[PDB]
């Protein structure tokens, strides 16, 4: 439904995310139901990549993984209270893949040390 | 379950060098160490050396250093988790104080810290 | 130079308990100790194995300990069959078995 | 598979929900590919809700929004140990949308309030 | 995507799990689209019974289930350092569904627990 949550997209990023304010088979049968299936495949493209982070459930998960500087060597000043969501994502777009295998392996690794805490 | 046959029982004299087989059966070969042990009538059970039928490599004792020559070939596969072995073990200056029963065993786990365990034992090869 | 005991036995009902021990070279709180039932000239078997583990199919009646400076091989309630020597290793992750001198048992 | 678990559709609210006791193309190739993805549009339905409220993979989730009691002024005796969720939801079906809003906000803060929280 | 983590089959169970090192409506149309839904029938096959245990999100999770030796008398030293998943659970395959219920019900029993913790 709601997934047009574009509301704040001329925003600053920490004003933006931080503190909110029967078919027939025919050209309208086919055409209807895939654009129901590609719906949700892109559903579940995200949501399984919050599973594989320890994000299930969450819209602002903490990680363990410290910021690299040479992603972007910007305050904290000047991103969320300068930059917009849709101009951020294209200056960091380049490492956007690294970080996506580094928080995987920060979360399995998490996965086990409280299988080692549990043992006990 | 696995089973390793041994070679035949046959003896030499002293300066020679002998081949002592050992088949396996009913396991992967490549998944544990073959181990075999001495057990000279004149002294205690001893250990001569384990041989990993996958990464190829070897660990003596160093009584046996520069004296034995142990050798695998590669594995026949039988069926996804059965496979069919042979290893191969000789000694080099021999002499009659080397006399006794020859056995191969294979491996106990593979991990861990009791990874080689000479756990299942062959049918051993009588020597003199 | 792992040395056990010279010789034991005991009867139906009753337990057993196998010495094994050596300098700190082979023995022992930086070591595993393993434990072989082996008739003399044929095919071992596989007891115990690191100190208290027991092989498969082992029955529960055989227990392994290990102070800081020698390993004990306890065979509660004997049986005919269990008259045989025995043997004990001395190993660690990386190495080869270090076996005793031997002892032997009876009923 | 066992997603009818209506067996207890006549009993009183407590006693159910807190102590339980290769196609071809053709009619019906089309038909049974419809009813296969008719199945899970509604099972993502409810489970990205469940994960708008932070309570994915649970079954009883507490939430932190008051009971406004112009929603139902009756008593815990009178609805877990008299009344069935067949005729509860009736009742309350009206204001069930409030509910949903409210609750999503409330996730979204506890959001943030964690983020504020390991930010020490 | 990576869905084929495949890559330590032969390994042992502890040395893999525990610790790693625009369509045309033709047979290339409806081809493509089945087999688009038959993946993601089968990634909530699985997710929802993660769900239903207390797992969402986790690759490790702890159960409150404890092991009856009938299943597998065997010790962890010969099952996580000698045997492999693949093998493992044709050993195992017997018992899995009884398994599957009773860590059903070890989780809704584990919710409403905290529903009389958080109660007080
Ligand atoms: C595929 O299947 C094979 C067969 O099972 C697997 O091979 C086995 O892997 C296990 C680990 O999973 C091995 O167990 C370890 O054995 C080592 C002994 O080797 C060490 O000692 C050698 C002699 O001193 C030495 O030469 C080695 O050093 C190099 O040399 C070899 C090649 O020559 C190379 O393979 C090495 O990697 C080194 O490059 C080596 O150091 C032993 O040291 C290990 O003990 C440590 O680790 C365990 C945990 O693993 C820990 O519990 C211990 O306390 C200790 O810290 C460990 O026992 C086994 O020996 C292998 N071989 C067999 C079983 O025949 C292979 O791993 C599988 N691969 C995959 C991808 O599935």
């Amino acid at each position: 439904v709601f997934l047009g949550f574009l509301g704040a997209a001329g925003s600053t990023m920490g004003a933006a995310s931080n503190t909110l304010t029967m078919l027939q088979l025919g050209v309208w049968g086919f055409k209807q139901l895939q654009a129901r299936v590609l719906a949700i495949e892109r559903y579940l493209e995200v949501q399984q990549l919050l599973g594989m982070w320890g994000c299930s459930g969450k819209l602002i998960c903490c990680t363990n993984v410290p910021w690299n500087s040479s992603w972007s060597n910007k305050t904290y000043n000047e991103i969320w209270d300068n930059m917009t969501w849709m101009q951020w994502d294209r200056e960091i777009g380049n490492y956007t893949d690294t970080i996506y295998k580094l928080l995987e392996v920060s979360q399995f690794q998490q996965e086990i040390n409280e299988k080692d805490l549990l043992a006990l | 379950q696995g089973q390793l046959v041994q070679s035949g029982a046959t003896t030499t004299k002293p300066g020679s060098s002998v081949k002592i087989s050992c088949k396996t059966s009913g396991y992967r070969f490549n998944f544990y160490h073959i181990n075999w042990i001495r057990q000279t009538a004149g002294r205690g059970p001893e250990w001569m050396g384990w041989i990993s039928p996958y990464s190829g490599d070897k660990n003596l004792a160093p009584a046996f250093q520069d004296r034995v020559n142990m050798t695998t070939d590669t594995e026949v596969p039988v069926t996804s988790f059965t496979s069919t072995g042979a290893a191969y073990m000789e000694i080099r200056n021999l002499t009659s104080d080397d006399t006794g029963t020859y056995f191969c065993a294979k491996g106990l786990l593979r991990d861990g810290s009791s990874t080689w365990l000479p756990y299942l034992w062959g049918q051993g090869t009588l020597l003199t | 130079v792992l040395t056990q005991s010279a010789s034991v036995s005991g009867s139906l009902g009753q337990s057993v308990t196998i010495s094994c021990t050596g300098p700190n070279s082979v023995c022992c709180s930086h070591k595993s100790i393993s434990w072989y039932q082996w008739p003399p000239g044929r095919a071992p078997t596989l007891i115990i194995y690191e100190d208290n583990e027991r092989a498969p199919g082992i029955s529960p009646r055989f227990s392994g300990y290990k102070s800081y400076w020698s390993a004990y091989l306890t065979i509660s309630d004997l049986r005919p069959e269990d008259e045989t020597t025995y043997y004990c290793c001395s190993y660690t992750h990386n190495s080869g078995c270090v076996f005793g001198t031997g002892t032997k048992v009876s009923v």
